[PDB]
């Protein structure tokens, strides 16, 4: 009959296939991940492999129904997230070419020899603690001398590959095919182009530049004093002075530029030690926070198969802290829970993700995911958020009760968080707009590296050490464009985590600045949360976006809101110092 | 009224309620069992307060006056599905299961009991034995059971007879596992019905009779039926008992 109601049988039929070969590969991954032992690679890869094997086949066959009858717009969705041809479509000769250029850049990251020091924990280490100006220059430029100079010539084929699979799919370049995800058609009044991602992206941070502006130079007055006369006031921080190999996250920079130095910060380590938390209760406190803001309870499955102990030498398991959704109703957390604040940090984290995956469990199966590639982790980052105040920390036995509380320690607070999330935007934002660059062919393969540290002075206000000529790659050191990731999802996560603690701060009726907002015992603002944490991937992201804070686009302006304390008393410090950079100064 | 009978047939033999619920193999739900219990004394408050059931429903019937109630049948449908599908079995109510496995009328007389099962009928691996209809071309009757394996024509093309595309098998196997949630784990369920025609009652029980007196204005219990008047030998209640038929005339 009608290719829609065929559609319908043909989907009817997969789900049921699908759910028991995920869930029959869900847990031979966590057999292995819990016991890291022979024989279970194995099974492993067994049921990785016939999962592969029966996408791949149900998916040549979900060709043959075409898309342009089908008006329905949720059988539209899952058609569409089924027919893509991804890297098929290239010929078998270069498909053996490309996997293998995958797996020796992979190889040739993981295992780096520098004479003889890895990286973890050898390098990283010197750079992240040495604080000897030449020390970790010899330990930055090994680096990008070795394992930026043996990925030169591969990236080059690379990139060619991955554009032509990617022109072939009917997009533009790989560029325009990472973009896709931020698009929505067919849905009048809430459209998004892929075009329209590059947009809101530069009018986004043309508006938090000041601040930006305001931290560097601050930052930049106070790492003056410490290595001596190499800085200069109106140049550029050389790169290897950022706190990190990379420059990627300023937060090893607190050790020096703390703006009160006495007093000290809400460790409450000692509290719990005192108490004789038993590494378990740790979670039932995350559960009641959770029961308390409106949502309901966890599974009792989760509470006998999850592993949330380390199970001691005799069973090695790698444990990186993770939250397991295996379908048929099974969840479970796997953490090496151990007595301190990060873990008490990490467990609401992780069981926000969990209370995330819980919601949207009664969609179809193409259709169980977040609204898009930055919303689960803005959703597991606002519980962390707000599970952090102290107030919060008071209304828990910990936290002794009076411990009145003064701006001179909301001043290091806002700092040691600033140096964190405002201080990576624009290294995700030069990274990700030089590999579109790339990709779509505005640099010519003669100015890689010149055009780079071009971008560097203008956008992330860093300097060279020594000038790298053409046939270094320095981006390739990355882990994230060796092995082949995304990385725009960082900078999209850092807004949403803010428009969404607004608009629910705004829904609790708290009253007051931004930063000391807890949101438990306000059943309102979680009946808010939940109203969209349940449709899943059924609904574009502009819709489930305005069903929390209010807007179809993505804003700045929480941001900034939730840092305006630090902005003036910044605003206020710099004025004896300078404000801004120069592109000449080098320190070669 | 001077003095109060109650009279009920002379049948004390138990009926086998611990044969249709501690029942060995439970049956896959596209083809359920069906179970006549009938020449019997039933009691149901035990059953009631037994308290191992997550579900038990009635509709039509109220959950206690049924202990002493008069029917002239009993049927009773054993089967297993998964915890979630439960709610469809109930009048009105539409699915996969309430479309093309078991359908229920909207004046239904019976009580539903379902009970989790996961201990006896899951295990490691996968227990793929208990299947159930997934493609039918019309909804099936109250009360109807098609156990056939037509493939089902999905399209518009001959299917011939052999499966490939377009043409799909029509039973598809529940797959239970011991570490499932509560939503996917296996209840087994049965539905009692309870009929009553023009025959003399089979069903009734339990309750002690007594003696028969006439002439005096009575209360008198015949088979459920209640009536405060004169019996007298010959507006004509049959006796249970003896198969007499008494008659009643207002005092
Ligand atoms: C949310 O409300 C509950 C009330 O059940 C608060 O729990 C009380 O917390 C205080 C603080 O230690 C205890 O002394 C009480 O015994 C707790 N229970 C009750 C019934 O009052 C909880 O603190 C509130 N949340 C916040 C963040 O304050
Ligand atoms: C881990 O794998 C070994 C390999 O056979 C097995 O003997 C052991 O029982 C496994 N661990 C657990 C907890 O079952
Ligand atoms: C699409 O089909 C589903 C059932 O598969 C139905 O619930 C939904 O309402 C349909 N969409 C529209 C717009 O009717
Ligand atoms: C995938 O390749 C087939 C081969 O002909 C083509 O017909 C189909 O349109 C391709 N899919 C997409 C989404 O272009
Ligand atoms: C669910 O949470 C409520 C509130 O704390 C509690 O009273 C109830 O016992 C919980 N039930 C389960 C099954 O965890
Ligand atoms: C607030 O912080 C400033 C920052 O130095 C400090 O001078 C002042 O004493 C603090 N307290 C008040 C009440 O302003
Ligand atoms: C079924 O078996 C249980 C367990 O032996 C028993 O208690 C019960 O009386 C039996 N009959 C019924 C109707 O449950
Ligand atoms: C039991 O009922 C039968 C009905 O046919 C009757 O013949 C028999 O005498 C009764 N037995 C008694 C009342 O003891
Ligand atoms: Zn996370």
């Amino acid at each position: 009959s009608t290719i829609e109601e065929q559609a319908k049988t043909f989907l009817d039929k997969f789900n049921h296939e699908a759910e028991d070969l995920f869930y029959q590969s869900s847990l031979a991954s966590w057999n292995y991940n819990t016991n890291i032992t022979e024989e279970n690679v194995q099974n492993m890869n067994n049921a990785g492999d016939k999962w592969s094997a029966f996408l791949k086949e149900q998916s040549t066959l979900a060709q043959m129904y075409p898309l342009q009858e089908i008006q329905n717009l949720t059988v539209k969705l899952q058609l569409q997230a089924l027919q893509q041809n991804g890297s098929s479509v290239l010929s078998e000769d270069k498909s053996k070419r490309l996997n293998t250029i995958l797996n020796t850049m992979s190889t040739i990251y993981s295992t780096g020899k520098v004479c003889c020091l890895l990286l973890e924990p050898g390098l990283n280490e010197i750079m992240a603690n040495s604080l000897d100006y030449n020390e970790r220059l010899w330990a930055w430029e090994s680096w990008r001398s070795e394992v930026g100079k043996q990925l030169r010539p591969l990236y080059e084929e690379y990139v060619v590959l991955k554009n032509e699979m990617a022109r072939a799919n009917h997009y533009e370049d790989y560029g325009d095919y990472w973009r896709g995800d931020y698009e929505v058609n067919g849905v009048d009044g809430y459209d998004y182009s892929r075009g329209q991602l590059i947009e809101d992206v530069e009018h986004t941070f043309e508006e938090i530049k000041p601040l930006y502006e305001h931290l560097h130079a601050y930052v930049r007055a106070k790492l003056m004093n410490a290595y001596p006369s190499y800085i200069s006031p109106i140049g550029c921080l050389p790169a290897h002075l950022l706190g990190d190999m990379w420059g990627r996250f300023w937060t090893n920079l607190y050790s020096l530029t703390v703006p009160f130095g006495q007093k000290p910060n809400i460790d409450v380590t000692d509290a719990m030690v005192d108490q004789a938390w038993d590494a378990q209760r740790i979670f039932k406190e995350a559960e009641k926070f959770f029961v308390s803001v409106g949502l309901p309870n966890m599974t009792q499955g989760f509470w006998e198969n999850s592993m949330l102990t380390d199970p001691g030498n005799v069973q090695k398991a790698v444990c990186h802290p993770t939250a397991w959704d295996l379908g048929k109703g099974d969840f479970r957390i796997l953490m090496c829970t151990k007595v301190t604040m990060d873990d008490f940090l990490t467990a609401h984290h992780e069981m926000g993700h969990i209370q995330y995956d819980m919601a949207y469990a009664a969609q179809p199966f193409l259709l169980r995911n977040g609204a898009n590639e930055g919303f689960h982790e803005a959703v597991g980052e606002i519980m962390s958020l707000s599970a952090a105040t102290p107030k919060h920390l008071k209304s828990i036995g910990l936290l002794s009760p009076d411990f009145q509380e003064d701006n001179e320690t909301e001043i290091n607070f806002l700092l040691k968080q600033a140096l964190t999330i405002v201080g990576t935007l624009p290294f995700t934002y030069m990274l990700e707009k030089w590999r579109w660059m790339v990709f779509k062919g505005e640099i010519p393969k003669d100015q890689w590296m010149k055009k780079w540290w071009e971008m560097k002075r203008e956008i992330v206000g860093v300097v060279e050490p020594v000038p790298h000529d053409e046939t270094y790659c320095d981006p390739a050191s990355l882990f994230h464009v060796s092995n082949d990731y995304s990385f725009i999802r960082y900078y999209t996560r850092t807004l949403y985590q803010f428009q969404f603690q607004e608009a629910l701060c705004q829904a609790a009726k708290h009253e007051g600045p931004l930063h000391k907002c807890d949101i438990s015992n306000s059943t309102e603002a979680g009946q808010k949360l939940f109203n969209m944490l349940r449709l899943g991937k059924s609904e574009p992201w502009t819709l489930a976006l305005e069903n929390v804070v209010g807007a179809k686009n993505m804003n700045v302006r929480p941001l900034l809101n939730y840092f305006e304390p630090l902005f003036t008393w910044l605003k206020d410090q710099n004025k004896n110092s300078f404000v801004g950079w120069s592109t000449d100064w080098s320190p070669y | 009224p001077t003095e109060s009978i109650v009279r009920f047939p002379n049948i004390t033999n138990l009926c086998p309620f611990g044969e249709v619920f501690n029942a060995t193999r439970f049956a896959s739900v596209y083809a359920w069992n069906r179970k006549r219990i009938s020449n019997c004394v039933a009691d149901y408050s035990v059953l009631y307060n037994s308290a191992s059931f997550s579900t038990f429903k009635c509709y039509g019937v109220s959950p206690t006056k049924l202990n002493d109630l008069c029917f002239t049948n009993v049927y009773a449908d054993s089967f297993v599905i998964r915890g979630d599908e439960v709610r469809q079995i109930a009048p009105g109510q539409t699915g996969k299961i309430a479309d093309y496995n078991y359908k229920l009328p909207d004046d239904f007389t019976g009580c539903v009991i379902a009970w989790n099962s996961n201990n006896l009928d899951s295990k490691v691996g996968g227990n793929y034995n208990y299947l159930y209809r997934l493609f039918r071309k019309s909804n099936l009757k109250p009360f109807e059971r098609d156990i056939s394996t037509e493939i089902y024509q999905a399209g518009s093309t001959p299917c011939n007879g052999v499966e490939g595309f377009n043409c799909y098998f029509p039973l598809q196997s529940y797959g239970f596992q011991p570490t499932n949630g509560v939503g996917y784990q296996p209840y087994r369920v049965v539905v009692l019905s309870f009929e009553l025609l023009h025959a003399p009652a089979t069903v009734c029980g339990p309750k002690k009779s007594t003696n028969l007196v006439k002439n005096k204005c009575v209360n008198f219990n015949f088979n459920g039926l209640t009536g405060t008047g004169v019996l007298t030998e010959s507006d004509a209640v049959r006796d249970p008992q003896t198969l007499e038929i008494l008659d009643i005339t207002p005092c």
